[PDB]
C-alpha cells in the first residue's frame, strides 16, 4: 500500500 | 449585613464552582498518564461504539483522537485520530484512522521531519486473532512531519482502512467497544 493520505479538517 | 454577607456567600459559590471545574480537568488529566505509553506504541479501548459511531453520522462528533503516547521518555509527543463513520474518500463507507504528531515539549532535540515507520491496526477481540492493519514509512517532503508549529501537526493515515460493513460483521465489534493500535517503529531511532 505504502503512499499516505490525510484528512478533511483545517478549520 | 444581609447584602454584604450576600457578596461573600456568592464569592464562594462562583470560585466553588470553580475547583468543581478543576478538580474536573485534573479527574481526566490523571486517565491519560494512567493510559500512556513512551516505547511508540498504543492500545485506544474505544467504548460505547453503537452510540459513538450513530454520532458520527448525525455528524455530531466526526471523530476522536486517542491519548498521546509517545516513544521514550521524552521523545515524539503523538497520537491517534478516528473517523467512526470516515472522512473524505471512505465517509459512509469505511472507518478511517490515522497517526498525528503533536507539539512535544521535547521536539527541540529530535529529528524533523518525522520518519519513523508506523503500522495501524484494528485488533480483533475474536478467537480467530485476525487483526487487521497497514504500514508505511513516512513520506518527508509532506506537512504531516515537520516540526510541529501548533498543537499537532496533519493528521495522516488511510481514509479506507477498513469497510464499515467488514469491520461490524467481522470478530471485532465486542462489549461495544474496540481496540485499535498504532506501532511507531524506534530500533532505528537510537535513544539517549
Amino acid at each position: 500500500c505504502s503512499v499516505p493520505i490525510q484528512c478533511t479538517d483545517k478549520t | 449585613n444581609t447584602g454584604l454577607l450576600e457578596s461573600q456567600l456568592s464569592r464562594h459559590d462562583q470560585m466553588l464552582s470553580v475547583h468543581d471545574i478543576r478538580l474536573a480537568d485534573m479527574d481526566l488529566r490523571f486517565q491519560v498518564l494512567e493510559t500512556a505509553s513512551y516505547n511508540g506504541v498504543l492500545i485506544w479501548k474505544i467504548r460505547d461504539y453503537k452510540r459513538r459511531k450513530q454520532e458520527a453520522v448525525m455528524g455530531k462528533t466526526l471523530s476522536l483522537y486517542s491519548q498521546p503516547f509517545y516513544t521514550g521518555y521524552f521523545g515524539y509527543k503523538m497520537c491517534a485520530r478516528v473517523y467512526l463513520n470516515g472522512d473524505g474518500m471512505g465517509k459512509g463507507t469505511h472507518l478511517s484512522l490515522f497517526f498525528v504528531i503533536m507539539r512535544g515539549e521535547y521536539d527541540a532535540l529530535l529529528p524533523w521531519p518525522f520518519k519513523q515507520k508506523v503500522t495501524l491496526m484494528l485488533m480483533d477481540q475474536g478467537s480467530s486473532r485476525r487483526h487487521l492493519g497497514d504500514a508505511f514509512k513516512p513520506d518527508p517532503n509532506s506537512s504531516s512531519f515537520k516540526k510541529p508549529t501548533g498543537e499537532m501537526n496533519i493528521a495522516s493515515g488511510c481514509p479506507v482502512f477498513v469497510a464499515q460493513t467488514v469491520l461490524e460483521n467481522g470478530t471485532y465489534i465486542k462489549d461495544d467497544t474496540i481496540f485499535i493500535k498504532v506501532i511507531v517503529d524506534t530500533s532505528d531511532l537510537p535513544d539517549p
